[PDB]
């Protein structure tokens, strides 16, 4: 039929690109991995090379120890039985200390201590990775948009695991490390605080997640629609506007009365995406500390019938 | 062999300094462990 | 802090939501002004500035330094659309279509439009040409899918217009950009990969009929394509979808 | 034994020192946290019970 | 109005219906057969929502709710005060959405670009029709659809979810949530990477796609590419909406119980069904 | 040893100083937080109990 | 057995040592934690019960 | 029979050795964990019962 | 072959690999004998 | 070479001297603080 | 077999030092296991 | 019967050997697990009942 | 015609493969005899 | 005869791979179905015959 430019028709392979040098320590950059045809049908086939520095080593060891702690707790919870491990893999959980321990570090290993150890490992891993995202952009002379967009997700992560439990006075307020157990935690969080639907910042977070899906479906469809004019080369369209950028702007201007630029659409994108967790962290931080019943709060604020 | 480009003398000097650091760390750790065992033996 | 209000029902949650409303108003203002760096100020259908410029002022100009000694771009700035446009207005009133006064594909108007981009090749990060013929590209080869080289090319009139002789690959992204097609007269044209359908025994180009392949704009250098030439070629081929309609399914 | 120094022949000193510091710090924190988890070695609780504190 | 480059693009043609009868622009907007249809449907829907607010007795925008017919009406018509206004507004909304998609198709044809945007909008329209048309018709009553209120459709979401216990345990719901989360993450990363390439450290030259590829290869060891990221975004969004529509179309039609009990099939597999230990032993 | 000063000939001073600043700040905050979370070492609560302020 | 040395002509010493160190540390931590979870081999609880501590 | 030495002509020694090491370690770990989960072969519990350690 | 190894290279590599395999198997045999004497599984 | 960072032996030795002065200052203040806390409320 | 640009004598040297480290580690582990077994036999 | 070697002229040795090794391992694991599941052939429980180890 | 192996190379490879298959089958037959003497399944 | 013309339409590699997959799946299916019926479950028949359970 008509080629919609979703999967490549022809794959071409050349020498692997080793990347730009700039101010990057090339000794900390590994070699190029293999080429993936399966990945090349959709995007780039080349795997690697990766950069491994001091913060990279710290982040990998910390995250590996986090995964190892959770996994060995799961193996203990299975009785060291591999069949039980596979049967109950989604039912295992590393739970925070019980509420009677407050914020103290005196909880036993099977009753909260191991969760604290794993949480320290995760803390170090995630903050090391944030520093890594900053420094990798600094080495190439790029702006630090990735680092400050990652900080928006780190904000919600900190509120869920660190800030709100401290403000609430117990580690039991934090999220367990498990597949079904963190879903149970989410449901019980909504149930305990009234209805999280009636949290205005939960609503804002949902609006911005829906808008992220909206905007990035729109952007992907727009770029694929003008890719016949080389619209996927967005940096060159910013530097030297072509007919792809003009047609993309005019479609949306004729459709909804206003458009963007080849640059400013990505400002819309970054802000719509970061506002999800930006509003989510505020919504979680206000639960239990300021509002204990969100439905009654919405009733008192004109959102629900009295 | 050699990958980082260090001569024999350079490697020997670096190893000497690293070994000094390791011995100071281990001496402090041994003193701390002896103090804890006197305070509360774990055997 | 539960239930503590400064006045009325105003607690920290109300303060936070009103603060976010103020912040969102400011952010949306900033975002809309950031997107007025191209195409503004607005103008009438005769090119003169429009009385209505909208509610957002133009942002203060910003400057890009171009990567390879290619100069400096300031936006928003003076506009560059000075090439003649072969369109005549079909109505005295504003807001009605302008009809072509000749062949729209040759004049580059409508869906066949092109922009006066720089008459220089796009460079990768190392200062070399970004798009190169596969045979000129060192070490490049087809790794998956059907190789289109050697296949005949069929237009939308179900007629053969040439044969594929080369693939123009994008060296940094390692993707095929253009197919080089040799015509009857022995000359060659570039066709974007996004506008062709590679089949088992042929390459089908639904946009152009077999007689419109010779009208595709030609590139100056046989081993080099510029942004201007790319833009002209892509505009011609895509305008074929609308201006070659009377020659379909034959 | 008396030939070890040649680690520094094949291993970059900076990488080795960074990895060693990361490992030592993580291990020390883990051991201290395990000790705080055990009621018989939580020194804060031990001193609280010894001096009749809260 | 016109953008500085707009004039050469405003040409006749590209209309599915109407020819030159509606081939013009109102301000920046393009009007067509489907533009006129969209305006009529949207205006009727909004005015009928205002009239429903008059009937309901509130003018608070956050308290206005248009409710579907009761379960007693089945799939038949309902009095306008009870659920008839909801049915008319749903018809108006469907007409407005489909006419919006077809107007986008006309604009795509006029501009000579692909039809990816109307196709991606059809997915959202299909999810909406799943929630208001396909699932209620399968279930046998218009009252299983959601009301048209800012906070009462959240009440519908909560009630429908808790009919089946914790709705987190719907597996297609899990897949759709994974797709939504991955899409938001990818949108953040893509916006950040393009902005960081175009806006380097002050005084520096613009960065190239080579720098973007280098930066994510340094970070995660893989870069999907400029075309790959936009394809990935389209597919992530469309997959999220597809799996949402699927999880709602299977709910209450082939699954009627608590979704948490569904996962007992994996636990009760014959070989590890009866091994003691763990959580389920 | 009397020759530790060459650690500065291997590692960049800026990176070392930043790493120490971050590590010391986080270690101090962590220890102060543990002490506050311990009821027997929360100095505000100790003073409240001692001076009969609640 | 007197010819294993040429394994170093196949495998990079740096890769081998890094992977071996990570594997050995993880195995040792796993064994120590398994012993801790075993009531008869948790030396901390054994000493707590022996000395009448907790 | 004694011509197996050609197996290295076809297969890369690096991949073969890495895969064999991973497979052998995983198989050994699985067998050990199966024995540990078996109450009749849990050597720690067997010793605990034998020496009355609980 | 594919690896490009010479014939004598394959001889030596297989000799060393087999020596390692025999050492591993001898240790495994001793371990299995000790376990079987301690607590037989048949 | 004599190093990776690009510091002369004398530059490195001077920087180490200043670093150790700062470290000894910090450690003296910490020792006094620990002594005061132990006298106020011992943890052993 | 020249897979890593490493000479035969360099391989011999590196293996000698690696095995020296391996035997030190193994001797320490044997002593530790002996002490644990005397303290609490697991058979 | 005396011409099966020509299979190697049609099938690459690497892929054939990898596929056969994987198939053999999976078949052996399946048969061993099937025997383990049946109480009359589970050698661990058979020995446990024979020697009264529980 | 795809691998490019000659007649002699293919014959040698198949001979080694057959030697391996017979060794594996002999070990499996001995193990099966041991199991049958332990607990026959017929 | 003349069945050898089948090696004029299909690739022999694909033919052999598909036929091997087919035969293995069929054999596994038949063995599992035999194990499903207690009449031809040789492990269970052996258990009943020798009073092993
Ligand atoms: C998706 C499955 C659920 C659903 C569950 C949720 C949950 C859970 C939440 C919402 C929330 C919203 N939903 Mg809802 N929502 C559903 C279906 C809808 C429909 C529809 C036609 O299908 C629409 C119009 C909306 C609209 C809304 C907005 C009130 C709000 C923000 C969403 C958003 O910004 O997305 C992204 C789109 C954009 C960013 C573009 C702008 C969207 C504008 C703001 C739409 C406004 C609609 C307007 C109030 C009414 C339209 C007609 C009027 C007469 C003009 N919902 C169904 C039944 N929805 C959130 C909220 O805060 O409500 C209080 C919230 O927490
Ligand atoms: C009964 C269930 C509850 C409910 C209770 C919760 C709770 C509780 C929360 C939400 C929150 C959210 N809810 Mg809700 N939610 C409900 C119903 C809904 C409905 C609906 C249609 O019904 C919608 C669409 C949503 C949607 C959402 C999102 C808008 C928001 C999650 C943002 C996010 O992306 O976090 C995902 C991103 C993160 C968690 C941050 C991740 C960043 C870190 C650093 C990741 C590190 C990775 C780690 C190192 C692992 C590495 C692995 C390797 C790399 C492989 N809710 C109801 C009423 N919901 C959250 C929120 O913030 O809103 C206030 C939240 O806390
Ligand atoms: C704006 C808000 C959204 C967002 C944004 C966002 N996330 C981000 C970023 C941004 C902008 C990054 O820059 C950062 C990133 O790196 O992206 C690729 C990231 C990131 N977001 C991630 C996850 C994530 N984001 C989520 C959500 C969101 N992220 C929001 C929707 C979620 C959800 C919904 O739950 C998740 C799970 C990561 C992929 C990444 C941060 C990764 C990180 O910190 O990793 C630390 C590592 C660990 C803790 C685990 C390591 C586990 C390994 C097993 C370690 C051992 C490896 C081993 C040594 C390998 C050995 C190999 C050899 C043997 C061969
Ligand atoms: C399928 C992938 C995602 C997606 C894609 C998508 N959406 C799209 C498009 C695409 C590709 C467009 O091209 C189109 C567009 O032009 O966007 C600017 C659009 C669009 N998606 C929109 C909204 C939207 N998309 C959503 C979701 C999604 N859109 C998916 C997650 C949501 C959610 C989740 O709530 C919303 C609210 C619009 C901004 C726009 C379509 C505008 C339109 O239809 O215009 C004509 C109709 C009107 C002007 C309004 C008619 C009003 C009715 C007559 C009465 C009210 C009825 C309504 C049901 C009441 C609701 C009450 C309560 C529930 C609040
Ligand atoms: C890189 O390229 C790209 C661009 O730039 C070249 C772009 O701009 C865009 C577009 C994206 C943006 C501008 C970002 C902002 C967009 C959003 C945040 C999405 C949400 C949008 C809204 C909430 C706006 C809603 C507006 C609507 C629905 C239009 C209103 C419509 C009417 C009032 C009726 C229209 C019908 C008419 C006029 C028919 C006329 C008939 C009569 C008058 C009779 C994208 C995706 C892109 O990828
Ligand atoms: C049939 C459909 C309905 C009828 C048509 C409706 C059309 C348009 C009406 C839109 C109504 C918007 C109302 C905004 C209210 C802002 C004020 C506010 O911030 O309200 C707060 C709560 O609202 C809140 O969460 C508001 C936040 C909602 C959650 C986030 C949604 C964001 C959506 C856009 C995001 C961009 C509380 O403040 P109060 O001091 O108690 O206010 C009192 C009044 O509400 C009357 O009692
Ligand atoms: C992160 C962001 C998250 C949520 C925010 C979503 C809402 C964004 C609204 C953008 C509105 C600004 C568009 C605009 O102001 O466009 C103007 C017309 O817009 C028009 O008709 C249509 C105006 C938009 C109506 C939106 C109604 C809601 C035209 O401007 P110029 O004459 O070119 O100057
Ligand atoms: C690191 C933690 C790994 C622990 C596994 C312990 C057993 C490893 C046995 C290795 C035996 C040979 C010694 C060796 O080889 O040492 C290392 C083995 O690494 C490797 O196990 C890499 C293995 C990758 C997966 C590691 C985890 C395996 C178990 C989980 C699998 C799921 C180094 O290998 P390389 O030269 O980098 O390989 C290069 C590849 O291109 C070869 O194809
Ligand atoms: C280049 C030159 C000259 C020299 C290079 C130097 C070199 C090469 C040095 C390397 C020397 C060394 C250490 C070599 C080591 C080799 C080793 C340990 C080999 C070991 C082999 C072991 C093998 C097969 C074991 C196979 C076992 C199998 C299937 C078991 C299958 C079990 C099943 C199916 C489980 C059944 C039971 C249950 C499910 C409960
Ligand atoms: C086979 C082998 C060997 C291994 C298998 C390994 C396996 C199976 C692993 C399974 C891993 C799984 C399921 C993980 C699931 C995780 C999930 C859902 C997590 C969800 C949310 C988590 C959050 C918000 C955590 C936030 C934590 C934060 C902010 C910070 C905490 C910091 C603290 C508390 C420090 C405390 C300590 C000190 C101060 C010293
Ligand atoms: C970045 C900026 C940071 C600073 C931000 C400061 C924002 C300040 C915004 C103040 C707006 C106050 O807005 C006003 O608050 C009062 C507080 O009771 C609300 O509450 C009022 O109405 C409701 C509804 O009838 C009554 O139940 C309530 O008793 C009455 O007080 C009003 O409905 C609201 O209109
Ligand atoms: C940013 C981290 C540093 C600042 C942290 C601020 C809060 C720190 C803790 C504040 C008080 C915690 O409250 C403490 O919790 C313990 C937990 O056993 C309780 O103990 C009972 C007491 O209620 C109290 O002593
Ligand atoms: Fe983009």
């Amino acid at each position: 039929a008509e080629y919609q430019n979703i999967f490549s028709q022809v794959q071409v392979r050349g020498p692997a690109d080793l990347g730009m040098t700039e101010d990057v320590n090339l000794a900390n950059r590994s070699g190029v991995g293999p080429f993936s045809t399966l990945l090349g049908w959709f995007g780039n086939a080349q795997l690697g090379p990766i950069y491994l520095g001091s913060l990279g080593v710290l982040s990998l060891f910390s995250g590996l120890m986090w995964f190892f702690t959770i996994g060995i707790w799961f193996w203990y919870q299975a009785g060291w039985n591999p069949a039980v491990f596979l049967r109950d893999l989604f039912f295992f959980s590393l739970e925070p200390p019980a509420p009677e321990y407050g914020l103290s570090f005196a909880a036993p290993l099977k009753e909260g201590g191991l969760w604290l150890i794993a949480s320290f490992f995760m803390f170090v891993a995630v903050w090391s990775w944030w520093g890594r995202t900053y420094l990798r952009a600094q080495a190439l002379g790029m702006g630090k948009h990735t680092a400050w967009a990652f900080l928006s997700a780190i904000w919600l992560w900190m509120v869920l695991g660190f800030i709100r439990p401290i403000l609430m006075g117990s580690w039991s307020e934090a999220v367990p490390y498990g597949i079904f157990s963190h879903l149970d935690w989410t449901n019980n969080f909504s149930l305990v605080h009234g209805n999280l639907f009636y949290n205005p910042f939960h609503g804002l977070s949902i609006a911005f997640l829906y808008g992220s899906a909206l905007l990035f479906a729109m952007h992907g469809a727009t770029i694929l629609a003008v890719s016949r004019f080389g619209g996927e080369r967005e940096l060159e369209q910013i530097a030297d506007r072509g007919t792809a950028a003009e047609r993309a702007a005019l479609f949306w201007r004729w459709t909804m009365g206003f458009n963007a630029t080849m640059e400013g659409i990505h400002r819309w994108a970054i802000w719509m995406a970061v506002l999800v967790t930006l509003t989510g962290g505020i919504g979680i931080l206000l639960s239990g500390t300021v509002v204990d019943n969100w439905y009654v709060w919405g009733q008192n604020h004109g959102m629900a019938p009295l | 062999l050699g990958y980082t480009g260090l001569t024999d003398e350079q490697a020997q000097e670096l190893h000497s300094v690293y070994m000094s650091g390791l011995w100071l760390f281990s001496a402090v750790a041994i003193v701390a462990h002896l103090a804890v065992y006197i305070w509360r033996p774990w055997f | 802090m539960v239930g503590v209000t400064a006045f009325g029902n105003f607690d920290l949650a109300s303060l936070a939501i009103y603060s976010f409303w103020i912040f969102l108003a400011g952010l949306i203002y900033y975002l809309q002004t950031e997107n007025m760096r191209e195409g503004y100020p607005l103008e009438n259908e005769d090119g003169t500035p429009a009385a209505n410029q909208g509610p957002f002022p133009l942002p203060k100009p910003k400057t890009f330094i171009l990567p390879h000694g290619r100069g400096t771009l300031t936006v928003p700035g003076p506009e560059s659309e000075d090439r003649p446009i072969a369109l005549a207005r079909t109505a005295v009133s504003e807001g009605f279509p302008h009809a072509p006064t000749g062949d729209p594909m040759k004049d580059g108007v409508g869906p066949a439009s092109w922009v006066a981009r720089r008459d220089l090749p796009e460079l990768d990060g190392h200062g070399h040409n970004k798009i190169k013929p596969m045979k000129a590209a060192a070490g490049f080869h087809v790794s998956a899918g059907k190789n289109p080289i050697g296949l005949p090319v069929r237009g939308c009139d179900l007629e053969i217009a040439g044969k594929v002789v080369d693939i123009w690959v994008d060296i940094p992204e390692q993707m095929a950009r253009f197919l080089e097609v040799e015509l009857k007269d022995g000359s060659t044209r570039l066709l974007p990969m996004q506008m062709v359908k590679v089949q088992s025994n042929r390459v089908h180009v639904n946009a152009l009929s077999s007689d419109l392949f010779a009208g595709i704009p030609t590139i100056k250098s046989p081993t080099e394509v510029t942004l201007l030439e790319e833009d002209k070629i892509c505009g011609y081929v895509a305008g074929g979808l609308m201006y070659a309609a009377p020659k379909r399914k034959s | 034994m008396s030939k070890f120094y040649k680690i520094w022949m094949i291993f970059d000193p900076r990488r080795v020192f960074v990895a060693q510091g990361v490992f030592l710090f993580l291990l020390a924190v883990m051991i201290h946290l395990i000790l705080l988890s055990t009621p018989s070695y939580n020194w804060l609780e031990i001193s609280a019970a010894k001096y009749n504190r809260v | 109005a016109l953008l500085s480059f707009e004039q050469k693009y405003r040409v006749p043609g590209g209309t599915l219906v109407g020819g030159n009868l509606f081939d013009f622009w109102v301000g920046p907007f393009y009007v067509g057969f489907f533009g006129v249809a969209t305006f009529f449907f949207a205006a009727l829907g909004i005015i009928l929502i205002a009239w429903s607010a008059v009937l309901q007795g509130t003018w608070n925008p956050q308290l206005i709710s248009v409710y579907p017919p009761a379960l007693e009406y089945g799939l038949g018509g309902a009095p306008l005060a009870k659920g008839g206004l909801w049915q008319i507004i749903t018809i108006c909304a469907t007409g407005a959405f489909v006419s919006w998609a077809l107007r986008e198709v006309e604009i795509c044809r006029k501009l000579g670009i692909g039809y990816h945007i109307p196709f991606a909008f059809a997915f959202a329209i299909l999810a909406y029709l799943t929630l208001v048309l396909f699932r209620p018709v399968m279930m046998g009553a218009w009252g299983y659809a959601f009301p048209y209120g800012i906070w009462t459709h959240l009440d519908w979401v909560s009630n429908t979810g808790y009919t089946y216990g914790n709705f987190h345990y719907n597996p297609a719901h899990m897949i759709a949530i994974s797709f939504f989360f991955t899409n938001a993450l990818a949108l953040a990363l893509h916006g950040a990477l393009v902005l960081s390439a175009a806006n380097p450290e002050k005084g520096k030259e613009m960065r190239t796609p080579d720098h973007e590829d280098t930066f994510f290869r340094d970070l995660v060891g893989y870069s999907i590419g400029t075309l790959g990221i936009h394809r990935l975004g389209l597919l992530l969004s469309l997959s999220a909406v597809f799996f949402s529509a699927l999880c709602m179309i299977i709910t209450g039609t082939i699954w009627f119980d608590q979704w948490v009990d569904w996962w007992q099939w994996w636990v009760k597999l014959p070989w590890w069904a009866n091994i003691p230990g763990g959580i389920n032993g």
